[PDB]
């Protein structure tokens, strides 16, 4: 919406405008793609700050947080589900969720597509994401992949772990995914398990 | 029938509930020596799960009923039951042998029927006695150590087959071997592994191999939970 | 084999869920013609209930993937088959236990509590044999479902209290036979308010070894027609 | 105790020791038989009415019902089950009481063991009771039925009404269990519809 991409190059500007030109075909618009690339430059940090603490967003917050939910409105299915993976150091929003419970982060959830995190060091959890709602959003800024899920996204802590090194070793699948969801046609079944 | 009407016949056969026309319909296929696909090998050990399964059961039942004045003909039915199982697993074992294991062209599938191998042979030896028992318990530790090391070599430490292989090899060693060393040291290892490489996991299946590292979890906590000790207390 | 080992056989034919095994120990102890106790009868029940009732799951679970497919073809064709398998199956079931009802088991029934036991199984047997079969023979299993009924339900009406766990045990099966295989909600609905009512008349009646028996039929006579009734309305004040 | 049996006969007490013939060698003590008698007697009206109520008993009710309490912690659970029935007029306790749910009379439960009573006209409830902890008063000095005691929680087992008002039910005794009054396998052996 025109209204939207006006009062974001009216308090960013330069930084906004940007971002434009950034997607081959585009199924988002520009107002969309601009919220979503200032989000990737530096605006994610203070944002999810705010949103988090539950504090009062900024005018051009607001603009970029309402630019966010305007585009992962129909954006759910997206037929396939992806893998992503998050670390954090020094807490983490689902340290509150136990296994099999869901939670959610009430800041947008930046999560890479790149395994390299999953493996990265000195962390305090590490966890592999799986989910549908997600919105591709890597090769716009500032360098060369990752999947980003809305605020207050629920989520499923399918299994956890606090391994030989006090990391937490999580695995995220999005809540409304389902029950049957992961599972391989009657695989479990094939297996003979012990239990 | 041609190789379509079984499967189907299978099918139905799984939803009627009627595994030995399950396991009759499957052992055909298997017997017109093509390498299955993952639905029909699927189709084939969740019938023959269930066959075995029942036998396994009434024999426990049997057994436990054995421990609690003409108990002669408690051991003759036991035996009966004892009599059915041998010939129930030396039908798969004969096809893993014969067809399953030397069709295999993936290490994903033949993992899964050495797997097979292993699980078969242990449930022989729950029932044999002496040298016999001796040699099955020896061709169940092969069978799943091939596999294990092939799933090592090939598969991720994610991969459902590999980690479900896992907690049964586990099992064998604490219940068949009665090792609780060696079966906490597989599934400890098997599990801290898959965690360590969480993001290996396949989009398809992540909940399947969570299920089973959470069940090898619950054996480790349980099994060193039976194993506990003494002494400045 | 003695009367006692295969009893025994059947006992442990039960624990081991070997049903097969329990109806073949009891069948041979029905077939050394000599009258039941109360424990082989039960023992006999028991072991055809789940012989028979396995092949019933199976019919209707076939029966019903063979009605809801849109693939006009083969897999339709194979579900056929495969439903006169187990039609085939649950046939022999039902004759090998009527053969044993109608030669052994009525004939030597004493006391009328046995006889309207085992006239009841009569009409159940044939009851699970009218809902497989087809064309004239439909009508005939049909019409001995429901002679064995009513053939049980006079005696159990003159001879047993309205509470019997057996008398309300018939009571129910006979109102389900009216409702499911008749399409009578009407007489189904009639059978099952008279024996509840008969019953909650007479409580004073009720055995203290078989209370329990007794009231859990009865709620489940109530139940049959709270559903039955809701099922079928028929009103209209909007005249 | 004596000083039990020795109060009951300084207070009401001509009328307490009429229900003593001796015997000699009974299950109840002289007190407890005493405490019981004058319950069947007259006493059981005001003493159920003041447990039910809540209001504080009479130092004549606080004997009796110490001798009758007495007596069913010496009987208890008496392995045989027995059928007993009950009649009300104005309201019964077990109204409160759901079908499956279990409930209790605050008062002293007195059931006739004739089938008269279940078959009996101008009722509000009818109850048939199966029990084991109940104390049989008429073996006791004269005359027929079975006494449960106060707060005697009881499982509703079977309930209903009418053409039109009077409800009946059947009560067990809590305590008894799931498999007391089942035939072993008959239900199994029924083959029944559901």
């Amino acid at each position: 919406d025109k209204a939207l991409a006006d009062g974001l190059v009216k308090r960013f500007g330069a930084d906004a405008e940007k971002y434009l030109g950034r997607q081959p075909g585009g199924i988002h618009s520009d107002a969309e793609v601009m919220a979503l690339g200032l989000y990737t430059g530096i605006h994610y940090a203070d944002l999810n700050r705010a949103l988090r603490q539950g504090q009062e967003l900024d005018a051009g917050q607001k603009l970029i947080d309402q630019g966010m939910s305007a585009a992962f409105e129909k954006s759910g299915q997206a037929e396939q589900v992806v893998k992503t993976f998050r670390g954090t150091r020094g807490g983490d929003a689902f340290n509150a969720v136990e296994e099999g419970k869901v939670g959610h982060d009430d800041g947008y959830l930046s999560t890479s597509l790149n395994p390299g995190v999953a493996r990265s060091f000195g962390q305090g959890t590490i966890s592999t994401v799986f989910g549908r709602s997600g919105i591709d959003v890597s090769g716009i800024s500032n360098y060369k992949k990752a999947i980003l899920y809305n605020k207050e996204t629920d989520m499923r802590v399918l299994l956890s772990a606090s391994d030989e090194q006090g990391v937490t070793r999580r695995v995220l699948e999005e809540a409304a995914l389902g029950e049957l969801s992961g599972h391989s046609q009657g695989l479990l079944d094939a297996l003979d398990l012990a239990s | 029938m041609d190789k379509s009407e079984l499967v189907q016949k299978a099918k139905l056969a799984e939803q009627a509930e009627r595994y030995d026309d399950m396991a009759a319909a499957m052992k055909a296929v298997t017997e017109q020596g093509h390498e299955l696909s993952n639905e029909e090998r699927n189709l084939l050990s969740v019938a023959y799960k269930n066959v075995v399964g029942a036998r396994r059961s009434s024999w426990r039942v049997i057994s436990s009923i054995e421990q609690k004045k003409k108990q002669q003909m408690g051991k003759e039915y036991r035996e009966k039951i004892e009599a059915e199982l041998q010939d129930i697993c030396n039908d798969v074992l004969e096809l893993l042998d014969k067809y399953l294991i030397p069709n295999a062209t993936q290490p994903e599938s033949k993992v899964f029927y050495l797997k097979m191998k292993g699980d078969y042979f242990r449930y022989l030896s729950e029932v044999a006695s002496g040298d016999n028992k001796q040699t099955t318990v020896s061709n169940s530790q092969q069978a799943y150590q091939e596999a294990f090391e092939i799933s090592k070599k090939e598969m991720q430490p994610t991969h459902p087959i590999r980690l479900g292989l896992a907690l049964n090899f586990s099992v064998f060693y604490y219940e068949i071997l009665n090792s609780p060393e060696k079966a906490c040291s597989l599934a400890k290892t098997a599990f801290d592994e898959a965690i360590a490489e969480l993001d290996t996991l396949n989009e398809e299946s992540y909940k399947d191999s969570t299920l089973i590292m959470q069940l090898l979890r619950d054996n480790l906590t349980l099994w060193t939970s039976e194993n506990q000790g003494d002494e400045g207390e």
